[PDB]
């Protein structure tokens, strides 16, 4: 559906706060394996990648969802990678440059609990 | 209670596990990580007696099999105790090499390592034979970030031992980013020491500090001198000016004074 | 109505005395049916050591010693009077014990 | 073996005590071994 | 991320009694993985 960029931004905050908990999985076949088992609590989608075989077989499960397979949409993929703390490590002093991600699944919430939940109810709509 | 099943056949095993050396592990016992149950079943397995091989290899196996909470009442029920056994028990007061791999090995996942071994090891009688293992443990050991902080955190607002500023050395030399926050609470760490002349002094005011103190005191004072504000940097100065050492405190003045705020 | 025989055991053979007089002359003060003292014979536990820790000079011999006495004093009592007597008793070199089965 | 001083020779095996003699010689009063005769 | 981390570290032992509170148990056979017997048959034949 339609993305603002207030959700794009809460959700970077919601990936760059679920990091720390070690309840990120970020790669593509991590990604497709974490649908598979259903242990997928969030699944987000960069809508700026090159290839997109796999993006269309996982847009072929988004126009068709199921009850636990929950799906969102940003802008950049350096930016995902950056706040899922792989692609750059950018604070108040230090830097260090990685080729960001595709595709990063939340598997532990934690401190974005709430975060989350007004996510996937603003998404449902 | 147990079914005399499982009792006979954990019996049959932990009567098996007292002198392996090497090779596979037994297929019951490589099953306990999978099962939903497991503190009732490794009971029976007779924990106190347990072979070094196959100390290492539990550890091995119920860290990288199991979950947090999982692995941290695994090392705090076995491994913590049987750490804490095969020093005092043995004779030299030394620490065997594969249960020195299990230690070193259990630290792979950090929190459970931390919340199961460290801190109620400096809570329930931590001398100065077992820190100087434990901290040179946590310093081969890579860690993240975060958990560092967090466990340097917990250090932080113990009460004052030595052996809590060698913990404090082994987590303060690993120079990771820490949140400002964390500098804050080392900061806190440091008001402790210091006279108050106002009517508020305890313990740690007049105590003597050794030389390990100071060393921790310039570790922080280079590491993290960007991270602090200027009010803090003036408590610290007037921690440096009551209680600063000979040959290192000139130092830690003057890299203190060559830090900005935040 | 229950029979205990109680066996003291000690080493030293003064406060074995003592607690032996005591038990005695507070079974006999108020009216219970008893043995003596039954005195067994005094173990003496001899062990070997050498009089040369280093190899120098010739082999010589010492022995360490040690002197085990045992007593045995039959009651009768009831339930209540044994166990006031088990908590009085307990004093450091006698060991008490109390045998409820006669069999 | 000798849990006081890893003595790994001169022990003495008997009760279960894994003592060395050179450790015993000066514990066996605290024991309760005392020089008599 | 820092305070959810130092609650479950400065109260650790709390945390670990409210866990234990929680998430306690008793041994169900039924409520193991499905297959847990069959290993157990297969190793005690050997
Ligand atoms: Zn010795």
């Amino acid at each position: 559906q339609t993305a603002e960029v207030t959700i794009e931004d809460a959700l970077k905050v919601v990936l760059r706060t679920a990091l720390v908990h070690d309840g990120l999985a970020r790669g593509l076949r991590e990604s497709t394996k974490a649908l598979t088992r259903g242990e997928a609590l969030l699944v987000v989608l960069v809508s700026s990648v090159t290839e997109a075989n796999i993006i269309k077989l996982v847009e072929g499960l988004a126009n068709d969802p199921e009850n636990k397979v929950p799906l969102i949409k940003v802008a950049d993929a350096k930016q995902l990678g950056e706040w899922a703390g792989l692609g750059k490590i950018d604070r108040e002093g230090n830097a260090r440059k990685v080729v960001g991600a595709s595709v990063v699944v939340v598997k532990n919430w934690g401190a974005e609990t709430d975060e989350l939940s007004m996510i996937m109810e603003h998404f449902s709509q | 209670a147990l079914p005399e099943k499982v009792i006979k056949a954990y019996t049959t095993v932990g009567s098996i596990l007292k002198t392996w050396t090497h090779g596979k592990l037994p297929k019951l016992f490589k099953v306990i990580p999978s099962l939903r149950n497991w503190q009732d079943v490794i009971y029976v397995t007779n924990p106190e007696e347990w072979s070094p091989h196959v100390v290492y290899e539990a550890t091995k196996l119920f860290v990288s099999n199991l979950t947090a909470k999982e692995s941290q009442k695994f090392i705090n029920l076995i491994l913590l105790e049987r750490f804490r056994d095969n020093i005092e028990t043995s004779e030299d007061h030394s620490l065997n090499y594969h249960i020195y791999r299990a230690v070193k090995k259990s630290l792979y996942k950090p929190s459970a390592f931390f919340k199961g071994f460290l801190f109620p090891l400096v809570e329930t009688g931590c001398n100065v034979r077992e820190a100087t293992i434990a901290g040179s443990v946590l310093a081969k050991v890579s860690v993240p970030a975060l958990h560092s902080s967090a466990a340097l955190s917990y250090l932080l607002r113990l009460p004052f031992s030595p052996p809590t500023t060698v913990f404090i050395k082994i987590l303060l030399d690993k120079k990771y980013a820490l949140p400002y926050q964390t500098v804050d609470d080392c900061v806190y760490y440091f008001m402790r020491f210091r006279i108050l002349d106002d009517g508020s002094n305890g313990e740690d005011a007049t105590r003597v500090l050794p030389v390990i103190w100071h060393k921790a005191f310039l570790t922080f004072a280079q590491r993290y001198k960007n991270d602090i504000t200027q009010d803090q940097r003036d408590f610290l100065l007037e921690t440096v000016r009551q209680r600063g050492h000979k040959d290192i405190g000139p130092e830690i003045r003057r890299e203190l004074l060559a830090g900005a705020s935040r | 109505i229950i029979k205990i025989r109680i066996t003291l055991t000690s080493t030293k053979v003064k406060q074995l005395e003592n607690v032996s007089s005591n038990i005695v002359k507070n079974a006999e003060q108020h009216n219970l049916v008893k043995k003596g003292p039954v005195r067994l014979p005094t173990k003496v536990l001899k062990i070997s050591t050498r009089k040369t820790p280093n190899g120098e000079g010739s082999k010589t011999w010492e022995t360490y010693e040690m002197r085990i006495h045992k007593r045995y004093i039959d009651l009768e009592a009831p339930v209540q009077i044994v166990k006031r007597i088990t908590q009085i008793t307990i004093e450091p070199g006698v060991d008490v014990e109390v045998v409820v089965a006669s069999n | 073996q000798c849990r006081v001083c890893s003595s790994h020779t001169g022990l003495i095996r008997k009760y279960g005590l894994n003592i060395c003699r050179q450790c015993f010689r000066e514990k066996a009063n605290d024991i309760g071994f005392n020089k008599f005769r | 991320q820092y305070d959810q981390i130092i609650n479950g570290y400065e109260n650790y032992e709390e945390e670990l009694e409210e866990d234990e509170e929680q998430n306690y148990q008793p041994f169900d056979m039924s409520a193991e993985r499905s297959d847990f017997e069959s290993m157990l048959d297969d190793f005690l034949d050997n």
